[PDB]
RNA sequence: GGAAGGGCACCACCAGGAGUGGAGCCUGCGGCUUAAUUUGACGGGGAAACUCACCAGGUCCAGACACAAUAAGGAUUGACAGAUUGAGAGCUCUUUCUUGAUUUUGUGGGUGGUGGUGCAUGGCCGUUCUUAGUUGGUGGAGUGAUUUGUCUGCUUAAUUGCGAUAACGAACGAGACCUUAACCUACUAAAUAGUGGUGCUAGCAUUUGCUGGUUAUCCACUUCUUAGAGGGACUAUCGGUUUCAAGCCGAUGGAAGUUUGAGGCAAUAACAGGUCUGUGAUGCCCUUAGACGUUCUGGGCCGCACGCGCGCUACACUGACGGAGCCAGCGAGUCUAACCUUGGCCGAGAGGUCUUGGUAAUCUUGUGAAACUCCGUCGUGCUGGGGAUAGAGCAUUGUAAU
């Protein structure tokens, strides 16, 4: 957790381009989101530079790694809003395969109620992918 | 270099906990150094 | 059992930390290898929140903080009333200390003066009975600001009678407590 | 029988002569050979700070000699804790 | 109203002292010049890299979703080694190959608001009027506006008080609250402080002594170092001055007698004062081939007829040189690193080597600083004052010292 956030950067984009679905979960799980969230907690105004984003946007790129080691235990660990708009803009602009958009969705739809999980579910919204019908339901 | 929250104007360099005077007379009643005479 | 020093370090993160949360008290007991801290509360909507609130955040806080990873240690809570706020506990402290030889005086002062430091808009006690005398005397003690009339009564104060047994006769005390309206909530 | 030296420091000087003199009773209530408060200078740290201006700090230091065993020493260093 | 009167100040004058502006140079501004001499009026703006906000270039990475094509015999995305490649790093295609729609191209409302300036809301670091005389409650008398309070006098640093008197109350002021200074051989108390006596021990004259070595040889103590408790000062007292009132001045006693001196603290009446990387189908130029983001090199920020200014060093004999004596205090010091360094050897020195002590009233440290004291050389001669400028080499930190 004492990387800069060009290393971070550097680290992820290693660890998400070579490392698999699960592996990349146990990364983005232990060593991105304790550092995300020392980042962000341990500052007074809450927010987060530009890297650790950039970090977050190339760890995308395995959406079964994404969304099963960044985004599912970060809303049951406590999202805020700067890591809402930062990881929506995330999940915004890579382009992800629509069954794990749909798992995602699956999940954020289930959760305990927050401003940050309809920050989500409204850019899961903005795809429009073919969505499967449990995923409709869920809606 | 300030480490804290980039506020690089009046670095109080000495000792490395390098806050601003701006923000180091936020901060000067959480460490200790107050006014006396 | 833990000690006081951990108990007392606990008291000192949380009146610094959950200064606008009601922190009334600390209950605590250990079982082998989990110290079990319930944080006693003013009140426990602040504590609990919207949809699960400060509990969660104080554990996480604990094990970002105090190196604690999740597993060691376990933090609990219970929904209990504010004891200044609350004439129940005040009213069992008023038996207890006209129990243990304290005149009504001084320890009208003392309830009077806990309430008022704990945060309640006004009380009043009312002490009725015998005291060395044949004859039966009553006593106030008012102070702060407190209503008498409508559905407020059954919203802001609190009412407890306790008949309290001395060597001589009996005594009827009447804890009456105004808690804030600001903090209703 | 273990002789541990504890070097007790304090910003003000009431709390700090209440430890010490808790120290001092307690270890004399049930017979402990001990050397005194000694009591060091007053450190006085201060900053200059922008006419110009000066902050200050005082800094109280006692130190006192004790001589007894492993569950004494424990007991005392844990109640002590202030 | 350009009447006059007081404060009350060495950012004012007199008594002066040190001076600047005079010489050289350091450094800040302006001007010129440039490709840039980034940019404000000390900006913690000390300084080759960074910081850098400026130039000469070379580059990555952009752009979401929707949507028409394109398909696993291949869109393509990556692990590569070679041809590379200019100054460096990228970039393209030949294989060894993962390929696996992450497609690729061109578009459509805008994702991106880590593109933002304005509207509101809440609010804040430096604050500052750090409110030292005013306010209003009424009274009355006057159509309104106004009189009084808010005054003939006297007095205080003050609208602080006295007094007369259309008068009668209250608030914030102001005094006042906080924090400091000095004297305590009267307490209370010591190996992270010291003093003396005393053991063991070194030298010198010996007739007793002097100088000491000895982080335990023991003791006492705080005389000195130090932590507090208190105490004291409250203008104590005397005499002028003052309605002989609140008070001022001269003198004595006092550690302290100008409010013993300074600064922080509110309430009321001004700050668009400076942002929050704030929220709101907010208004609005584009929505991106822009670099706004990144880099990576090399030059800058220092350049020079000159002007505005502060400093350093001199013009010497109350001085320069050569020796000797060797007097302080505030600080400050290393961890998961290279800090402060004692000592010993080498080197003319710069410095180097080898260690050691100290996370600290302990070691550096008794910081054996400088000015100063004494004795010799000089002999008033831009001199043996000056040291600007320039040459040669040698070392140290820094990747890189032009």
């Amino acid at each position: 957790e004492e990387w800069s956030p060009h290393v971070v950067y550097e680290a992820t984009k290693l660890f998400v381009s070579n490392l698999t679905a699960k592996e990349s979960q146990k990364f983005i799980n232990l060593i991105l989101l304790e550092r995300f969230r020392d980042n962000i907690e341990t500052s007074e105004d809450h927010s987060l530079n530009y890297h650790i984003y950039r970090a977050v946007k190339k760890s995308l790129y395995k959406p079964s790694a994404f969304f099963k080691g960044f985004l599912f235990p970060l809303v049951e660990t406590g999202c805020n809003v700067r890591e809402a708009t930062i990881a929506g803009s995330v999940l915004a602009k890579v382009s992800v395969p629509a069954l794990h958009s749909s798992a995602a969705l699956s999940y954020l739809l289930r959760l305990p109620f927050s401003p940050p999980t309809t920050v989500f579910i409204k850019i899961l919204l903005d795809k429009k992918y073919a969505l499967p019908y449990q995923t409709v339901d869920d809606c | 270099q300030c480490r804290v929250c980039s506020s690089h104007t009046g670095l109080i360099r000495k000792y490395g906990l390098n806050i601003c005077r701006q923000c180091f007379r936020e901060k000067a009643n959480d460490i200790g150094f107050n006014k006396f005479r | 059992v833990a000690d006081g020093v951990f108990y007392a370090e606990l008291n000192e993160f949380f009146t610094r930390e959950l200064a606008e949360e009601g922190y009334s008290g600390v209950e605590v007991r250990v079982t082998p290898t989990k110290t079990e801290v319930i944080i006693r509360a003013t009140r426990t909507q602040d504590v609990l929140g919207e949809n699960g609130r400060r509990i969660n955040e104080l554990t996480l806080l604990v094990q970002k903080r105090f190196k604690y990873a999740p597993g060691t240690i376990v933090l609990y809570a219970e929904r209990v009333q504010d004891r200044g706020l609350s004439a129940v506990a005040q009213a069992e402290s008023m038996k207890f200390k006209l129990l243990n030889g304290l005149a009504i005086r001084r320890a009208a002062y003392g309830v009077v003066r806990y309430v008022m430091e704990s945060g309640a808009k006004g009380c009043e006690v009312v002490v009725s009975g015998k005291l060395r005398a044949a004859r039966a005397k009553a006593m106030k003690f008012a102070d702060g600001f407190l209503i008498h009339s409508g559905q407020p009564v059954n919203d802001f104060i609190d009412t407890a009678t306790r008949h309290v047994l001395m060597r001589q006769g009996v005594l009827g005390i009447k804890v009456k407590i105004m808690r804030d309206p600001a903090k209703s909530r | 029988i273990i002789k541990i030296r504890i070097t007790l420091t304090s910003t003000k000087v009431k709390q700090l002569e209440n430890v010490s003199s808790n120290i001092v009773k307690n270890a004399e209530q049930h017979n402990l050979v001990k050397k005194g408060p000694v009591r060091l200078p007053t450190k006085v740290l201060k900053i200059s700070t922008r006419t110009w201006e000066t902050y200050e700090m005082r800094i109280h230091k006692r130190y006192i000699d004790l001589e007894a065993p492993v569950q004494i020493v424990k007991r005392i260093t844990q109640i002590t804790i202030e």
